[PDB]
């Protein structure tokens, strides 16, 4: 018997995909993979399931080779086995605030009857969700010139960010410093900064 | 307690102000577009002492002037 | 470069100009003033008039004294003579003509030159300027060079 | 394009283009809204000079109602793609030279 190939495709919400591709290649209703607020290191996972009907023993084509930097499929080898279900791990993680989209082309060239299969995926980055408590710290009383006074205040991203940050303060004369100056937040961490001053001015 | 003065206290406070115009008026809803159709990420005419129910304040989580006593 | 002051438009011109509020009125002045036919027989006319007109606009938007008014008059007037004044791509020779014709209105040292302004002001014109015409030049230049 | 030297409207569009492309490279848009307000240039200029006869107000009208259609968030006829802070500025633009430049441009690309 001689086979053809058919994309057969199920979501991550287990949605199928039309049989003998007319929704899922169509210019107008081409599959619009757009992700929820993903921050820049834990990516959007998504998987994809691609069914196939035949015993082939054939290779594939992902491109867009493969994306680098913001884009990250799993796996990238191996020949799939027959009536076995290849999923696929679509990892997004945007390098900037700007909303990023990729184009995804699976190269089919078994052989309208049948053509390459196209996937759009974009992806939103929250800028900053960092929070500070408290927002405003006020020392209550008359501090005298050379006495330092020191405060801690905690500082959460309740985001998967664990970006780099450098703490610059106005100060004409030296009066406040803060530590750490620079420090690594993680995904979702907590942080506690103490902030020491020592000013004398009348 | 303030850290020189013995038994004396100093009280502080905050509340976020405006940026602009205090005249500038908000609308009762942001925005009027169904719950859905966005797209995803009664008591009588009692001109008398009705409260005046405010709606505890959205919290302003780093708002850009607080007023200071 | 030489002082621009009371060059093309003199203290009483620019009176009129002042009593005139409204925009057309003082686009009527203007037009009476640099000797421009009706708008609608020539866009030429019409184009310099606009260009006139929306300049005073925005100076008076901002806000300065009465010789930089007929300074700067005049040195739009003689900049854009030279920048009509040959068919052939002339930004940078412009560009470097009236760069030097700045310094003999914004440094004090007369008879070349005279210290009537500011350097803020300067720094904003360098500003308006390179943003404005020398990138709309090729529209000038299909308009007013044979 | 042909080459600059050899016809002064496409030098004229490349040099409109190109101040679209520097200008618009800070405080940020994004390419989706980018190739927007980059269409929005082109459509108006199309529109400008579909006609010799002069239609400022009405292409005036007509950029207004696209840009509500690029600032507002009703699909599939509009997107929320620019900021109210960018939307007033996008206004901003075509307002101040393609409406006083218009006579410019209305002599060079109106046979």
């Amino acid at each position: 018997t001689g086979q053809l190939v058919a994309l057969d495709l199920i979501h991550i919400s287990g949605g199928k995909n039309e049989p003998d591709p007319g929704e899922l290649k169509d210019l107008t209703a081409q599959y619009f993979i757009r992700f929820e607020p993903e921050n820049v290191q834990s990516t959007a996972k998504k998987q994809l399931i691609i069914r196939n009907a035949t015993h082939v023993e054939l290779a594939f084509h992902w491109q867009i080779p493969d994306r680098e930097t913001a884009f990250s499929i799993i796996p990238e080898k191996g020949i799939l086995e027959s009536h076995s279900d290849q999923e696929f791990i679509l990892s997004f993680s945007p390098y900037k605030l700007k909303c990023f989209h990729s184009v995804l082309q699976m190269v089919l060239e078994a052989v309208d009857d049948m053509i390459v299969l196209e996937i759009e995926v974009k992806g939103l980055a929250e800028p900053f969700q960092v929070l500070l408590e408290p927002y405003a710290l006020i020392i209550p009383g008359e501090n005298y010139i050379g006495i330092t006074v020191k405060k801690d205040f905690k500082m959460w991203n309740n985001s998967k960010s664990p970006i780099r940050y450098m703490w610059g303060k106005i100060s004409h004369c030296h009066i406040i410093e803060v530590e750490p100056c620079t420090g690594v937040i993680e995904p979702n961490e907590v942080g506690d900064f103490e902030l020491n001053l020592t000013g004398g001015v009348p | 307690p303030v850290q020189e003065y013995p038994g004396a206290l100093s009280i502080t406070v905050l509340r976020p102000f405006h940026e602009a115009s205090q005249w500038i008026m908000k609308k009762e809803l942001d925005t009027i577009v169904p719950p859905n159709l966005q797209s995803r990420s009664w008591k009588g005419l009692s001109i008398g002492s009705k409260q005046l129910t405010n709606i505890p304040a959205p919290i302003l989580e780093g708002p850009k002037v607080l007023q200071m006593r | 470069p030489r002082i621009c002051m009371w060059k093309y438009l003199d203290i009483h011109s620019m009176h009129r100009l002042e009593k005139a509020a409204t925009v057309e009125k003082m686009r009527e002045v203007l037009a009476e003033l640099l000797e421009l036919g009706f708008p609608e027989q020539s866009l030429r006319d019409a184009i310099i008039l606009d260009l006139f007109s929306h300049a005073l606009i925005f100076c008076r938007q901002q806000g300065f004294s009465p010789e930089q008014t007929s300074a700067a008059c005049a040195m739009l007037q003689d900049l854009h003579k030279a920048c009509v004044a040959t068919p052939l791509g002339n930004v940078e020779e412009c560009y470097r003509y009236f760069t030097s014709v700045l310094f003999c209105h914004g440094i004090r040292r007369p008879p070349f030159s005279i210290d009537l302004f500011k350097e803020e002001q300067l720094l904003a014109l360098a500003d308006y300027v390179v943003n404005t015409y020398f990138r709309h030049f090729k529209l000038y230049k299909y308009v007013f060079t044979p």
